[PDB]
């Protein structure tokens, strides 16, 4: 996956920060972790939340 | 007075005195050219 | 809060009917000017027992008659009401 | 009512001329506004009643109210320090 | 289901009044119920359609049955200027006798209601002469609904039920109705008017029991095959010509005259008839285009297919609408609302400035009647048009199988089309708002003169390229030396200039300032409801609020008061709230025609042209104004004809403000109300022994909604029908 | 585990309210929470007014389930004490309904099957169309 | 009765469960987070429709959905 | 006069009785 | 003349308005001694007006059958200070405001607690960006062929 604090554009059609950019803060590694790619966001969404978790196929690192 | 300052630059305040300076302006203008239609 | 912010509207509605009352009761049976002799005629000529008993009573010989008033106030000092 | 009145005027004649406090500046036509009130006054016709009330009271002159306005303003300062 | 609604065991399972009013709501949305299929479907909604048209001939049938049997038509086609038309009888056990007294107008032996539908002018430009004539045409009306009635009993059954193909069959159902149902039937309808009509007018009695003995024409059939149609159009009417009379009388039967019928003020019946015909012929030609059963035509896929540019701008273009079309329903609903409600303005709009009716826009309340009719129905018709939009848009639309096209793309940039509607509607209601208070702040303090009067330049510019020559901007119809003018200078421009610049009818009325503004408010009007709309539709499958929109449906309460709050967020609260705008727009629109024309018809124009400058022109000498007679109706002195429209208007404004409890309370408090009532019924001895089998329980959130917009837009209507009839009447211009 | 039992303990001190059951009770079903009281103390009823809840075990009938869970959301938070509570139908027959497995729904316990869970994120949901008419949901498969 | 779902997206925070007024959700073992749990709706009888659930739920988009669906009188929070 | 004596109680007082009571007895089944 | 509008100053409604305005300001000005302030302000109401009148019938306004001036905006020259001119002055201002507002938010944009200067306004920052505004056409027109107009 991608490295810690790298900028990823968000792929998950149902975000807040859908097709915008956030940076990865921790990647699980534990393989049964369907969202391990834990994205933190500069603005917060309609429920005061600054970060979520990601599948592998939901982020693109761009730059 | 620092803290005065930033309070001074808060936005209502801000707005209070820029719309005030603003409103000074445009009736100024409105006494020394009066009832313009035209430019 | 909810019961607070209906309860307004409803504060509004009985004062409003309130002043009409007073204003409607005042011009028609209490104010106006006095002749010689003791004749009173007053601003609304005591309609108000006769007019006051059906809505459109209100809506023609109270609000529709008494807005003239403000709706040609223009071109005047009561403009501003206008 | 010390300054900006045709309070004075009004004492000589209560019945017949329109009591008024307020004036206007002359710019972009709202000097309309300032309307003949009466007493050699042009200006809005106040409702709020403090000319009875002064009347009442027993004042007479411009000065007196001048005065209770200084007190006024004295006394804003007092609770605002308080 | 066990018990009503049968079509719905869901609700059909609550214990609550719900039951009742949700089975009510949802009887007509077919594709909700329980264990539908296609068929089902389309076979319910063509025996509908059978069901409504038997409604309307049914309708049609009661009009002409009151208007002979309670009304005066006779005494009004022998003078249709100072006969008020009688619509029906009234019979009101409620009545005292002033109301008697009263309401017994025309020639009437009784109470009764004059006519505002206008169907005196219309049934005696056609023909009809005679209380028979209505008699018999009702009867054959009534006929036609018991057919339609039977013919939606007949499709139902096994035998005779439809496929789900043969509904989808497009391209025949196209053929068919532009060939016969547009083309035959306007070829036929130009039929009655040179075989009935015309002689009609003429002054000939023309019916069943004859028309086979008459000829149309004097050397009639021969010219039509010989090619030498000129000849039926050889002499026309004189401009004396008395309608309904032999005297002016000409004996041509297809002409392009143009302009009006000089007694009549409305236009040629052999213009109409030449019309009807040509019109008639493009159908039919235009009614062999598409593929059916002969090898030959066109396929509509392969059309849609074709229609991408290369270079990719619209991406795969029209790739698949072809489908998306004809399985939805919706789509389909909407593009017939839509086109409905254009041609339904449209209607109101040449109606009001060319009648085709003999002694009708001499008859002022009809003529306003009937364009506030119009415009509201085309505004309704236009909210439901953008509201079967996001139905499709929800229930039907495949996004995979639209990959790309000119839909799918549409989704794509919609916040670019909704932020432009929105600037749109800013900007007009900044300015023409801004604008407005200028000119009532300018007429406040004494200074008309100072007010901003911007001429509507470009729309006397076209009214000039028209033939109007009161702006003399002296352009293409207005310009001698035009190659237009002379190319139709020797057809239909002598009546046409000859109406156009004639003043006192409605024909391109001269126009002002105060026309430039109130058609700007419209401006503005139509950008912002079509701003909720077009939002509305374009975030019904989601939008970053709530992505998973479409999985809830059109109409839901909300999303809850979560993630901020989300109140009014489905497609239908969308809906909901477009209707008010509608409402405003259309009441702009029908204020501004009715002040003008009332103006027009009174005689003086400049009061519109001053007064309309300012709001409080519009509110004192519109408003305040025309409603003298109308409140009037009844006082403590005595009753008129007019207490109904009284009665009527103070009606519509109660009904309004009870519009405004359900829209502004919302449901928690009526609960709790409810249930502190539950209480007081089952502690109360004696009404103890009475119980509720439904648990009473407050509106829904949904239905509040619905019902307050319901009481609002009955409000509305009724209110302003009161004033427009009641002022206008009153007077009669 | 078997669920506890439920028997005929003391009710609270109440003057008695407007607030009480109604003939749902009777026709339909009520309700009936359980608790043990280290004291006499007073406590807000959901019904509206205060009463006294006697030490030891009490027993409370109340009209809804949600009025249940909010009486023993208040002994737990307020109180510090375990409540319990069952429905009640007119025929006599009483369910144990909370907690259900005699651990609260809050913290996990091995044993509970799994209900109306999708193992998709939301927005993978396939759109209407796909589920024309059929009896199913987007959310149901 | 309403229908409520539980999706994978859930990172077992327990939030909803102990926001719910009428005992409807519950924690149950699961391996897709790192919390060890996962939420879970059997008793949606009793699910009154509130929503409160969802105004707790943490995740984008959210992994609790509540589809308000046929109406009960349990549903409808009567108690008469 | 005659027939509207007969019609309009007919349609405005019977019918919806007959309507309500029908539709009343029916949706409470 | 255009659209059969009538030109002020040979209009005789726009004439007679002005007659009767002069003519009840004055007969208000009657019940007032000359030296007065009443006197002084009304008869300043006079002057002005018509000065008003005069000025509007020397900038070659067109007037209706109201005798009241109406606006011609079709983009005719003899009357380009009736929407063109005034227009391109509002369109400059307008400009320089978004223009600097823009400038202020892009400067920001790269900070700890940008939404600080958000509500407690930067006016040192303020100051320097707001007479960039002045030549916004042409830092407008650069960016917008650069691309720093978009993203
Ligand atoms: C805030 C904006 C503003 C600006 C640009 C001006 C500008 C001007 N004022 Mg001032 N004026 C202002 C606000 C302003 N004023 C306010 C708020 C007051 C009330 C205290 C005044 C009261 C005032 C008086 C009494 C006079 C001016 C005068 C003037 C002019 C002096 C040269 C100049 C055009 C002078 C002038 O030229 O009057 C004709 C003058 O006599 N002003
Ligand atoms: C929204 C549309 C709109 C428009 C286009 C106008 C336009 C105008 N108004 Mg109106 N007005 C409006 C809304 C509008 N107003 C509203 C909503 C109200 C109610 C509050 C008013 C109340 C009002 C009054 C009471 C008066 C006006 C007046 C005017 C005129 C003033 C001319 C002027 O300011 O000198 C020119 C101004 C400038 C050149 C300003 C620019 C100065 C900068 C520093 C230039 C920088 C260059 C570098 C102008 C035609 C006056 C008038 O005479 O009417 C004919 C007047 O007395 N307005
Ligand atoms: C569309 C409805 C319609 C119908 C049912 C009729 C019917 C009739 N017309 Mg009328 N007519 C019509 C429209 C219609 N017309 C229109 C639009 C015009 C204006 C051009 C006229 C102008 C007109 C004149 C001047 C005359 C008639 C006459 C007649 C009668 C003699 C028919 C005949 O012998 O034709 C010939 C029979 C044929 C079979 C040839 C026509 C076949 C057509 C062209 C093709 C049909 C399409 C095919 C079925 C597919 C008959 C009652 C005549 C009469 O005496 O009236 C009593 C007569 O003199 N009509
Ligand atoms: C071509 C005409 C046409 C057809 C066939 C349909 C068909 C449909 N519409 Mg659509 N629609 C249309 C035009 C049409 N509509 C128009 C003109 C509008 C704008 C108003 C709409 C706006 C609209 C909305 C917002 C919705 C529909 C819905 C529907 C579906 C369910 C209808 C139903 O069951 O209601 C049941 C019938 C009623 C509830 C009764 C209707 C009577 C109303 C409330 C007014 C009655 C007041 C009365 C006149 C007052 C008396 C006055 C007196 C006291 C003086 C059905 C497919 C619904 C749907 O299923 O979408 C998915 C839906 O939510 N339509
Ligand atoms: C007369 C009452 C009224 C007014 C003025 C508005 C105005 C508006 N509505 Mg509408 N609305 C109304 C009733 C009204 N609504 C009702 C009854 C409903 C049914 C619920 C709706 C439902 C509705 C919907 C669904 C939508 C609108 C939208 C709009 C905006 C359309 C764009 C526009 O014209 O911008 C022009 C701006 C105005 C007309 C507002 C006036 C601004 C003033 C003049 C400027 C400031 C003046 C002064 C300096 C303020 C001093 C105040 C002081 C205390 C500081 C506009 C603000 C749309 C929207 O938001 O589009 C962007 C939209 O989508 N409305
Ligand atoms: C003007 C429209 C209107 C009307 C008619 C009502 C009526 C009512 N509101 Mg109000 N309400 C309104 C606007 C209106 N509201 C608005 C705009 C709001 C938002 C603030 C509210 C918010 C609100 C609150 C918070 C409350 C009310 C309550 C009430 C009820 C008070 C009890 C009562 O007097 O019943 C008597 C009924 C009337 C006075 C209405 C007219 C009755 C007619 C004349 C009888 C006709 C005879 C017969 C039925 C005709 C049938 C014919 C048919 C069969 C063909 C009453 C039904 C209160 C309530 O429910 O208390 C019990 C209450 O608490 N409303
Ligand atoms: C369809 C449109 C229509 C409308 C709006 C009216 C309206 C009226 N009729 Mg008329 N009527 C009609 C058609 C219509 N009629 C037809 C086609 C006939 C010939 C049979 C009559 C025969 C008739 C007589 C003899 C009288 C009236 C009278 C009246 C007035 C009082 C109502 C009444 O008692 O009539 C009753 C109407 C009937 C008995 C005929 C209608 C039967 C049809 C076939 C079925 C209608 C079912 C209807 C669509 C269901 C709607 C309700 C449903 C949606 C819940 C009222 C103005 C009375 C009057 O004029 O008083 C001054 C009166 O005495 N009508
Ligand atoms: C739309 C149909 C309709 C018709 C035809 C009537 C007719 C009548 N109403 Mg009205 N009414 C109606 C709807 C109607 N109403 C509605 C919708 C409302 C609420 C807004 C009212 C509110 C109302 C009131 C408050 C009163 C009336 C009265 C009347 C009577 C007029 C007064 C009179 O002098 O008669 C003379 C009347 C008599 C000499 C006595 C009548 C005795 C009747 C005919 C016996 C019938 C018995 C029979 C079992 C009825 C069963 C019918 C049912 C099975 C369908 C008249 C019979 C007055 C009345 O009823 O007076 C007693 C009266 O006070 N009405
Ligand atoms: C309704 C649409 C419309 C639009 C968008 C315009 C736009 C314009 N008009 Mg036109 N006008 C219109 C309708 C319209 N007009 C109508 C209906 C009439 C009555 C016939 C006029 C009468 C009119 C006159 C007499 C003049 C204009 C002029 C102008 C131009 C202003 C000067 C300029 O742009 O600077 C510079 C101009 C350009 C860079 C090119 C503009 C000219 C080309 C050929 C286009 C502008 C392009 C002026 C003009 O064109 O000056 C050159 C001008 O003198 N208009
Ligand atoms: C939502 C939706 C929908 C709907 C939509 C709508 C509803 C729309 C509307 C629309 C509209 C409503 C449109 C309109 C249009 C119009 C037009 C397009 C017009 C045109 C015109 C013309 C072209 C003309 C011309 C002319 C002139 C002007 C003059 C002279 C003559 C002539 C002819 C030349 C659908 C279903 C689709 C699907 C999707 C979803
Ligand atoms: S909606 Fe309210 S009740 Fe139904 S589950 Fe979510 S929280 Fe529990």
């Amino acid at each position: 996956g991608p490295k810690r604090g790298a900028k990823v554009k968000i792929l998950r059609k149902e975000s807040y920060w859908y097709k915008g950019t956030g940076s990865v803060v921790a990647v699980d590694q534990d393989p049964n972790t369907r969202y391990p790619v834990v994205v933190r966001f500069n603005k917060v969404n309609y429920a005061n939340v600054s970060t979520n978790n990601y599948a592998l196929d939901e982020i693109q690192e761009v730059e | 007075m620092r803290d005065l300052k930033t309070y001074l630059s808060v936005a209502p305040v801000v707005s209070t005195l820029w719309f005030g300076a603003l409103a000074g302006l445009l009736i100024e203008i409105n006494r020394f050219f009066p009832d313009a239609l035209i430019f | 809060w909810d019961h607070v912010f209906l309860g307004l509207f409803w504060m509004y509605n009985s004062i409003s009917v309130v002043i009409f009352h007073f204003s409607w009761k005042m011009q028609s049976d209490v104010w106006g000017t006095i002749n010689d002799q003791g004749v009173v005629t007053h601003i609304t000529a005591g309609n108000f027992a006769q007019s006051s008993i059906t809505i459109n009573g209100w809506l023609r010989d109270f609000l529709w008659a008494q807005a003239s008033q403000v709706i040609q106030s223009y071109g005047s000092s009561l403009s501003a009401y206008g | 009512g010390a300054r900006f009145s045709n309070y004075e005027a009004w004492l000589n004649d209560p019945t017949h001329i329109k009591p008024s406090a307020q004036v206007v500046w002359p710019i972009v036509g709202q000097e309309i506004l300032n309307g003949d009130v009466g007493g050699g006054f042009r200006g809005i016709q106040i409702t709020s009643g403090f000319f009875q009330i002064w009347r009442a009271s027993g004042i007479t002159s411009e000065l007196q109210l001048y005065c209770t306005a200084i007190g006024a303003l004295v006394f804003a300062g007092l609770m605002l320090f308080a | 289901a066990l018990r009503f609604p049968r079509f719905s065991q869901g609700i059909a399972q609550d214990p609550t009044t719900r039951r009742i009013w949700f089975g009510i709501a949802t009887a007509h949305d077919f594709e909700s119920h329980d264990d539908i299929t296609e068929g089902r479907l389309y076979q319910n909604i063509f025996a509908s359609h059978f069901g409504q048209l038997a409604i309307i001939f049914l309708w049609t049938s009661g009009n002409l049955f009151h208007v002979a049997w309670q009304g005066n038509f006779e005494a009004w086609v022998q003078d249709p200027f100072h006969v008020r038309p009688i619509a029906h009888a009234i019979w009101d056990p409620h009545f005292g006798q002033p109301a008697v007294e009263a309401f017994t107008r025309g020639g009437a032996l009784g109470p009764v209601n004059n006519a505002y539908s206008g169907v005196y002018q219309w049934w005696y430009t056609i023909g009809l002469r005679t209380n028979e004539d209505l008699y018999t045409g009702a009867i054959f009306l009534l006929f036609l609904s018991f057919i339609s009635l039977l013919a939606g009993w007949l499709h139902l059954q096994p035998k005779w039920k439809p496929s789900v193909s043969w509904f989808k069959n497009a391209e025949s159902r196209l053929n068919h109705h532009l060939s016969g149902l547009f083309g035959v039937s306007s070829l036929a309808w130009a039929g009655h008017l040179v075989h009935v009509a015309i002689p009609g007018s003429r002054g000939e009695y023309v019916r069943w029991n004859n028309f086979l003995d008459v000829l149309p024409h004097p050397q009639g059939l021969g010219p039509l095959l010989t090619g030498q149609w000129n000849l039926y159009a050889q002499n026309p009417s004189s401009s004396n010509h008395l309608f309904g009379t032999t005297q002016g009388a000409g004996t041509a039967i297809l002409t392009i005259l143009g302009g009006f019928h000089p007694q009549t003020q409305s236009l040629w019946l052999t213009d109409m008839a030449h019309h009807h015909l040509a019109i008639a012929f493009l159908f039919l030609i235009g009614g062999h285009m598409y593929r059916t059963n002969f090898g030959i035509g066109h396929s509509i896929k392969y059309i849609l297919e074709a229609h991408i540019p290369p270079g990719g701008r619209l991406g795969r273009g029209h790739k698949g609408l072809y489908d998306t079309i004809n399985n939805s329903i919706h789509f389909q609903l909407g593009l017939a609302l839509a086109s409905l409600g254009v041609i339904t303005s449209l209607v109101a709009q040449h109606m009001y400035s060319l009648p085709a009716y003999a002694f009708i826009a001499q008859d002022f309340t009809t003529q306003a009647a009937l364009y506030t009719h119009h415009q509201y129905i085309a505004g309704f018709i236009m909210t439901g048009a953008f509201a079967h939009g996001p139905i499709f848009f929800i229930r039907d639309y495949n996004p995979e199988q639209n990959a790309d096209n000119v839909l799918a793309r549409m989704l794509e940039h919609k916040e670019a089309i909704i932020s432009h509607l929105s600037w749109a509607s800013l900007f007009l209601g900044f300015h023409t708002l801004g604008l407005y208070v200028h000119n009532d702040v300018m007429l406040a303090f004494g200074t008309p003169e100072k007010q901003i009067l911007i001429e509507p330049i470009f729309a006397q510019w076209i009214q000039s390229a028209h033939g109007k020559t009161t702006y003399g901007f002296d352009v293409l119809l207005s310009s001698t030396n035009g190659p237009a003018l002379n190319a139709g200078r020797n057809i239909w421009l002598p009546g046409w200039l000859n109406a156009i610049n004639e003043n006192s009818n409605s024909l391109f009325l001269t126009i002002g300032p105060g026309d430039f503004l109130v058609h700007h408010a419209i401006a503005l009007g139509l950008h912002t409801t079509t701003l909720i709309l077009v939002k509305g539709a374009l975030d019904a499958r989601g939008s970053k609020l709530m992505p998973d929109k479409k999985d809830f449906g059109y109409s839901f309460p909300c999303d809850g008061p979560g993630r901020g709050g989300t109140c009014d967020i489905s497609a239908w609260d969308a809906f909901y709230l477009a209707v008010f705008w509608m409402l405003n727009t259309i009441g702009w629109v029908t204020f501004y025609w009715h002040w003008k024309h009332i103006t027009l018809w009174r005689g003086n124009v400049s009061q519109f042209n001053e007064s309309s400058t300012y709001l409080m022109g519009w509110l004192r000498d519109y408003l305040w104004l025309n409603s003298s007679q109308l409140i009037n109706g009844y006082n403590p002195f005595g009753m008129n004809s007019l207490s109904v429209w009284a009665w009527m208007f103070l009606f519509g404004h109660l009904v309004w403000a009870t519009g405004f409890m359900f829209l502004i309370s919302w449901r928690g408090y009526w609960q709790e109300l409810i249930e502190t009532l539950a209480w007081a019924h089952e502690r109360t001895p004696l009404a103890n022994l009475i119980r509720w089998r439904d648990k009473p329980v407050a509106l829904s959130i949904v239905q509040a909604r619905l019902v307050g917009l319901v009481h609002f837009s009955v409000g509305y209507i009724f209110t302003y029908a009161a004033f427009l009839i009641a002022s206008t009447s009153g007077k009669f211009g | 585990t078997p669920p506890e039992l439920d028997p005929n303990t003391p009710s609270p001190i109440f003057g008695g309210s407007t607030g009480g059951l109604l003939r749902k009770a009777q026709v339909e079903e009520f309700y009936v929470i359980t608790w043990d009281s280290p004291k006499e103390q007073i406590f807000e009823m959901p019904t509206g007014g205060a009463a006294i809840m006697r030490e030891g075990p009490n027993l409370l009938k109340l009209a809804r389930k949600e009025q249940c869970l909010a009486l023993g959301t208040r002994l737990r938070s307020k109180y510090k004490i375990k409540y319990q509570f069952y429905r009640v139908f007119p025929n006599g027959e009483v369910q144990y309904l909370h907690p259900k497995d005699g651990v609260y729904p809050e913290k996990v316990n091995a044993g509970r099957q799994g209900v109306g869970q999708n193992f998709r994120s939301i927005g993978k949901n396939v759109s209407p169309i796909e589920v024309k008419f059929t009896g199913k949901q987007p959310y149901d498969l | 009765s309403h229908s409520v779902k539980i999706y994978d997206t859930c990172i077992g925070c327990t939030q909803c469960v102990r926001a719910c007024p009428t005992d409807v959700l519950e924690m149950i073992p699961w391996g897709g987070c790192k919390a060890k749990q996962i939420a879970s709706a059997p008793r949606t009888e009793d699910c009154v429709g509130c929503k409160r659930c969802e105004s707790a739920c943490p995740t984008d988009f959210l992994s609790v959905r509540v589809y308000l669906w046929h109406e009960t009188t349990r549903s409808m929070g009567l108690a008469y | 006069i005659n027939l509207p004596s007969l019609f309009v109680p007919l349609v405005g007082l019977l019918f919806p009785a007959v309507a309500m009571a029908s539709l009343f007895l029916h949706v409470e089944k | 003349d255009i659209s059969g509008l009538t030109p002020c100053k040979e209009s005789k409604q726009f004439a007679k308005r002005e007659k009767q305005a002069l003519k009840k300001l004055q007969a208000s000005l009657k019940l007032y001694a000359d030296d007065s302030a009443p006197a002084l302000a009304i008869k300043a109401t006079m002057e002005k007006t018509k000065k008003r009148f005069d000025n509007y019938g020397k900038y070659g306004l067109l007037c209706g059958s109201d005798g009241l001036p109406h606006l011609i905006v079709s983009g005719d020259q003899r009357h380009w200070g009736e929407f063109i001119t005034p227009g391109i002055l509002f369109l400059y201002i307008a400009g320089w405001i978004g223009w600097v507002g823009r400038s202020y938010l892009i400067a920001i944009r790269d900070e700890k607690k940008p939404t600080q200067k958000e509500i407690i306004i930067d006016v040192p920052l303020a100051s320097r960006l707001l007479f960039r505004g002045f030549s916004w056409p042409v830092a407008a027109y650069r960016e917008l062929l650069n691309g720093e107009l978009v993203d």
